[PDB]
RNA sequence: AAACUCCAGUUGACACAAAAUAGACUACGAAAGUGGCUUUAACAUAUCUGAACACACAAUAGCUAAGACCCAAACUGGGAUUAGAUACCCCACUAUGCUUAGCCCUAAACCUCAACAGUUAAAUCAACAAAACUGCUCGCCAGAACACUACGAGCCACAGCUUAAAACUCAAA
């Protein structure tokens, strides 16, 4: 009989999801990239909840981010205002 | 688990160092007079040594150490 | 010896033609701009084809105790400027335990192989202690003591006979 | 290997700035270092106020430069670096090309 | 391949000779490393 | 102490409406966990205390949202009664 | 109430101290532990098991020396309360927490789950904890208490640590 199925992997497998920033290098001297996950009237640090990352890009915006910090060339304890007109990609409200 | 070992055991714990503080310049008299005796049996038994291999005296140079005096 | 740090790095020593790139290509490829790892790998490379029958052949019992012998000796070299790595100090430990079992596995397999070995990696065999027990200040002055005596008995027994 | 050092300078006029680069490379190339590329990111306003030298500074000249240099030359580097009173700030860091980019396939 | 980049790589090193000029072209020059993320992932160079 | 003044945790007021800014300053700093520290940074938490507490609150972080998913999960059941009387 | 007024506020200069946010992550390391930045070394083993004592390690506290000293703080003073309060509350200040070089070798050192290999079929299975087991090896256990004790031995430890009993007693624990 042909009318038995056939083992095969599942052809409409939806490609698994990936974060915005997937592929692409993060770098310490990227200021204003830096800047789009700290908060805009503190500096510190977005959560991934906040940010949406998957687990690698945060800690390695993390990274990044303290590194920028500490060598001069990024703020700590504010964002840049340079950047304060940046596409908002965090998912936080301070109804402002 | 069982509370009550934990705390018989912290009460014996307890009144044992309360003895040894209250004995406390009793045992150091006694803990010598052990070390001593100690050192005694020690250097007995290396005599005993050296007597039985048949010199009547120790090998030349050799001087019994006082290994138990702090 | 260290290999020289002009030495080209194993990955590019067999590119044709590597000997007709100018002398700065020649720095950029060699172990005088690389870390420390690139110079035990021809370290270990040097040892296999001084020591080996086959050199290519890693899985080899004489090849694990070459690499393990160079990974040795780059723990000792660490500790002599780390005097306070414990993590260290117990990692040569035991490399130097494992070294030590696969040589004994080798000399009761391959003695002809083993005797290489030893001679190559300048390697002195030693057979373990019978017995693991304390040796305390009594132990070692009666022992001491028992070696004067038999000394004694022997001059004894020389000047009666 | 492959060092990317970023230099905080001075805040200076262009013969001060080229004189302090030629002595910053010089220093690198009596070190052992292969100079690769020299890179200009700007004068700006520094993140923060900096003292250095018993000066502070409030703007700097950001360069970047990138070599090849032993292991043994960066300890050196720094102490130099250390030295230099035109460098409000330097830092050598290995250089971000050669750490390698992993593929993802996504989030599990 | 990587023996050939890094030959026409090196013809554009700093050396003692060209350390003056490159210093000074340099210093006539700006680079920029900034560019930010979409909600979508794309890139917005500056 | 080192940084540009008037810039971090600064709120402009809008129409003299001098109240709306300082609760939203208050919004910003509570929602940046600021006044969470300053509270508790007033004594020492011990650190086995704060590993406690961080588990506490992340379990029942995790928790709270799983018994809202199940419950808005089952709200969709929750309608009249369509075979009403059998 | 004491205390300070060489006090307090703004500004500037300014650590041998400890390291917001990230971290709603659950990673590294044999364990202890490890969460500011950079760089250099660097995380044993291509069968498994294998030690109270051998070989290396081991939070906090503690002991020797020198050093640093912001803050905290056993002790020690003052203020207040109380029937008493030398505890709890307030103020000040030590050993100590830090660095260097040596010791000491203890923890609810706990996932209270010994290491490797395998199974999910059975009756699942005293109970609870954490689904039930199998093969193999090492370590350990044979009523309670006396007892994290006595004596002996070892130890850089000397009011210390490891190992660790017996007599009397009970019908329980
Ligand atoms: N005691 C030895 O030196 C020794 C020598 C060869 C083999 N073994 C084996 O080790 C096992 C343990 O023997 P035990 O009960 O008499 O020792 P033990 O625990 O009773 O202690 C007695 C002495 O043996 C040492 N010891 C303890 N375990 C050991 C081990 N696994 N290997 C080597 N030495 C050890 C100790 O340092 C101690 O000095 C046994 O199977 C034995 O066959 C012991
Ligand atoms: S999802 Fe692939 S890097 Fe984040
Ligand atoms: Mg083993
Ligand atoms: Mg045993
Ligand atoms: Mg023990
Ligand atoms: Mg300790
Ligand atoms: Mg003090
Ligand atoms: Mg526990
Ligand atoms: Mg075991
Ligand atoms: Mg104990
Ligand atoms: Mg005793
Ligand atoms: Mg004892």
């Amino acid at each position: 009989n042909e009318d038995l199925p056939i083992s095969m992997e599942n052809p409409y497998k939806e490609p698994l999801k990936k974060c915005i920033l997937c592929g692409k290098h993060v770098d310490y001297k990227n200021v204003q990239l830096l800047s789009q996950f700290v908060s805009p009237f503190t500096g510190c640090i977005y959560g991934r909840h906040i940010t949406g990352l998957c687990g690698k890009k945060q800690k390695e915006i993390t990274k990044a981010i303290k590194r920028a910090q500490i060598m001069g060339f990024m703020p700590v304890t504010y964002k840049d205002p340079a950047y304060l007109k940046d596409p908002k990609v965090c998912n936080i409200r301070y109804r402002e | 688990k069982n509370v009550l070992k934990i705390r018989r055991r912290k009460m014996n714990h307890h009144k044992y160092r309360k003895l040894v503080k209250k004995t406390r310049f009793l045992r150091r008299k006694v803990q010598e007079g052990r070390l001593r005796r100690k050192q005694i049996k020690f250097e007995k038994d290396l005599r005993r040594i050296w007597l039985k291999a048949g010199l009547k005296e120790a090998p030349e140079g050799w001087q019994t150490p006082k290994i138990y005096l702090r | 010896d260290d290999p020289p740090p002009s030495t080209l790095l194993k990955d590019y020593q067999n590119v044709p033609g590597i000997e007709k790139v100018d002398d700065v290509v020649k720095r950029l490829l060699s172990l005088e701009m690389a870390n420390k790892k690139e110079m035990l790998k021809i370290k270990q490379e040097q040892f296999m084809k001084k020591i080996v029958a086959n050199p290519e052949d890693t899985r080899s019992l004489e090849a694990r105790i070459i690499a393990l012998s160079v990974k040795i000796r780059s723990y000792e070299e660490h500790l002599e400027k780390h005097r306070k790595d414990k993590a260290h100090k117990r990692y040569l430990l035991m490399s130097i335990d494992q070294r030590k079992k696969m040589l004994k596995n080798l000399r009761n397999t391959n003695y002809d192989v083993f005797e290489k070995i030893c001679w190559g990696l300048g390697i002195e065999y030693t057979f373990p202690p019978l017995y693991y027990r304390r040796a305390h200040r009594r132990f070692v002055t009666k022992k001491a003591l028992c070696i004067r005596v038999f000394q004694e008995t022997q001059k004894l027994k020389k000047r009666r006979r | 290997p492959r060092y990317e050092l970023a230099l905080i300078l001075k805040a200076m006029q262009r013969p001060e700035t080229a004189a302090t680069l030629k002595r910053t490379i010089e220093a690198l190339m009596d070190r052992g270092a292969i100079v690769r590329d020299l890179e200009n990111l700007g004068e700006r306003a520094l993140p923060y106020r900096i003292s250095a030298h018993s000066q502070q500074h409030n703007r700097g000249g950001y360069f970047l430069v990138d070599f090849y240099a032993p292991t043994a030359a960066v300890e050196s580097m720094v102490e130099h670096l250390s030295r230099d009173i035109d460098v409000i700030r330097g830092n050598i860091v290995k250089h971000p090309l050669t750490q390698e980019l992993k593929e993802c396939e996504g989030i599990v | 391949r990587e023996v050939l980049q890094l030959q026409e790589e090196v013809k554009n090193f700093i050396t003692r000779e060209n350390l003056e000029a490159r210093v000074e072209a340099a210093l006539d020059s700006r680079k920029n490393y900034n560019w930010a993320i979409t909600r979508e992932g794309l890139v917005v160079r500056p | 102490a080192k940084h540009l003044k008037f810039i971090a945790r600064t709120v402009m007021v809008q129409e003299g409406n001098v109240e709306s800014a300082y609760r939203t300053l208050n919004r910003i700093l509570t929602m940046d966990g600021l006044i969470e520290d300053i509270k508790h940074r007033r004594y020492y938490e011990k650190p086995c205390r704060r590993r406690q507490r961080e588990s506490y609150e992340r379990c029942r972080r995790i928790y709270n949202m799983e018994m809202a998913r199940k419950i808005n999960f089952l709200m969709r059941k929750n309608r009249a009664d369509p075979w009403q009387g059998c």
